[PDB]
């Protein structure tokens, strides 16, 4: 009616470019979808700005000299906090998180949106622990293409964004994104209880795991990048 | 240092909110009371929509931007590389007459 | 004015916003008149990439412009 | 063409005043405990009892197509198609005035051939109405 046509209004509003680099466009981006955050200030110069809810603690570690972040640092609060942030691709070992390299390399903040909204629904959803389980599908479904026997690497949060990215050996011997896979909230309808996959190792198929651990109206979809 | 197109870049762009973050701080103000006459978004949002109308006062006074937004950059550039070619021109009707000299 | 592009620019960026804002104003929000405020505001933007390109040629302008009368002033003098 | 305000009212009370043709009714929406609504009726065309439920639609034409009075009017065809067919009374007016009551009411006063209506109201449904002819049509 009224107030989801109001809230898809902001959410294009944001989507398209959601403020430059400063601390109270970070606050109202963080503010307006649910999230009531805290700003600490370490001193007259630089700031903190974190934001808690039940499980989830993100720390951003904002300056006001050089227009940039310095660290991220996020907690888990929940069972298993060894979840994965850092971008994941072949050509280098280096493990950088996905927010500093959005809030540092892009001067918009939409890739940080984008992984804020993606942070949400990995918290609010969490009694089936999505950290655990988006950490899990990328090797669940990279020991499934081992048994195709065909070249499909598998990689996980390129393009500055979280996603499980399927690539192929092209002719040019670069990986090619064609297609990425992740959890999208379906609105359409919010009644499938999503289960956690299983990949059998001998009788190649997939079994159910699910049975009290829960997570409401997500699926795992695919779109064509 | 041209002065027109300075201020208009620090009037459009001063060094924050450029335009879209205080409409959006606007229609997120909106969101605690939307059922009372002085919430209407025209009466925040008319400081960037003055700021706007300065930005027109600006640019219409001058006549020197007039000219600087209206040509396409090859444009500018080809259109100094044969002014170029006069001031070298007059170089060698110079300098052929110093080698006359001698 | 109907000579550079950046006055029509800014020129509809008012018109879309203008009756963005009438049309939330009034409870009926549209979708077709956002995606053109966002087509017209990023070729605002590289409007102002190109305006700063426009900024730098124009000081090249004045630079052979002055160097080029005051070579004329020479030559007429000799 | 399309209604600029349609609700249905609860008719408080009948006033006769000093006229034998005319009545002003006080009548408050069904739905909001906010929209009231005071008009004349001619009642011995649409004869108006207390405690009435009458829908009160306004539209700015008759026409069941969008619009595309100035043009002279002319008594309606046989076969004509209009708005005011599924309704048993219909009046045509003129705006002229909007009065802020409060912080949040806003109140329209509309002139049928000197038939006056006071349209209160909040303004997320009284916004389609504007300083313009307004032809107010009521069912019972």
């Amino acid at each position: 009616s009224y107030v989801e046509t109001l809230d898809s209004m902001i959410e294009l509003f944001k989507d398209y470019k959601p403020g430059s680099i400063t601390l109270e466009n970070i606050t109202r981006l963080c503010q307006t979808l649910g999230l009531e955050s805290f700003t600490e200030e370490l001193s007259n110069e630089l700031s903190r700005l974190s934001t808690a809810s039940k499980i989830i603690v993100i720390d951003v570690d904002y300056n006001k000299k050089q227009d940039r972040i310095q660290d991220v640092k996020l907690v888990l609060a929940s069972n298993f906090d060894n979840f994965d942030y850092f971008n994941q691709r072949d050509g280098e070992h280096e493990k950088s998180n996905i927010l500093l390299n959005s809030l540092t390399k892009y001067p918009d903040l939409k890739a940080f949106h984008n992984n804020l909204k993606f942070l949400y629904l990995l918290d609010a959803y969490s009694k089936l622990d999505l950290f655990k389980y988006f950490t899990e599908l990328s090797h669940y479904i990279r020991q499934c293409f081992q048994d195709n026997c065909c070249d499909f690497k598998v990689r996980t949060n390129l393009n500055d964004k979280f996603g499980i990215y399927i690539l192929t050996q092209g002719i040019n011997g670069k990986e090619v994104p064609l297609a990425k896979i992740y959890l999208e909230e379906n609105k359409s309808d919010s009644q499938y209880r999503f289960y956690e996959y299983i990949y059998s190792q001998e009788t190649k198929s997939w079994i159910n795991e699910s049975a009290e651990n829960f997570s409401n109206g997500i699926s795992l979809v695919m779109e064509i990048v | 240092q041209n002065n027109v197109l300075n201020q208009i870049h620090q009037i459009l762009l001063p060094t924050n909110g450029e335009f879209i973050p205080h409409i959006f701080y606007s229609l997120h103000q909106i969101r605690k009371d939307p059922n009372n006459l002085s919430n209407q978004l025209e009466t925040l949002t008319g400081s960037i929509r003055h700021r706007l109308k300065l930005c027109k006062s600006l640019i219409s006074e001058n006549e020197d931007t007039k000219d600087l937004l209206s040509k396409s950059p090859s444009e500018w550039q080809d259109i100094i590389h044969q002014r170029e070619q006069e001031l070298q021109i007059k170089r060698d009707v110079l300098d052929d007459l110093y080698r006359k000299l001698q | 004015l109907s000579k550079v592009q950046l006055y029509e620019d800014l020129c509809r960026y008012e018109d879309t916003l203008s009756k963005l804002v009438e049309s939330v104003d009034r409870f009926k929000p549209n979708l077709d008149i956002a995606k053109d405020l966002i087509r017209t505001d990023e070729a605002l933007f590289e409007n102002v990439k190109l305006l700063a390109e426009y900024d730098n040629i124009y000081r090249n302008l004045q630079k052979i412009d002055k160097d080029s009368e005051e070579l004329d002033s020479k030559t007429r003098k000799i | 063409s399309n209604t600029l305000f349609d609700d249905i009212f609860q008719v408080s009370e009948v006033d006769p005043g000093r006229y034998n043709k005319v009545c002003r009714i006080e009548a408050a929406s069904t739905t909001q405990d906010q929209c009231k609504l005071t008009l004349d009726i001619n009642v011995e065309l649409f004869p108006v009892a207390a405690q009435d439920s009458l829908t009160v639609t306004i539209a700015s034409s008759l026409n069941l197509e969008d619009t595309p009075a100035t043009r002279s009017w002319r008594p309606p065809q046989a076969g004509d198609r209009s708005l005011a067919d599924d309704y048993d009374y219909v009046m045509y007016g003129t705006a002229y005035k909007f009065e802020e009551v409060s912080k949040d009411l806003i109140a329209v006063y509309y002139s049928f051939g000197g038939l006056l209506m006071r349209l209160e109201g909040n303004y997320r449904n009284l916004n389609n109405l504007k300083q313009e002819n307004a032809y107010l049509l009521i069912r019972r």
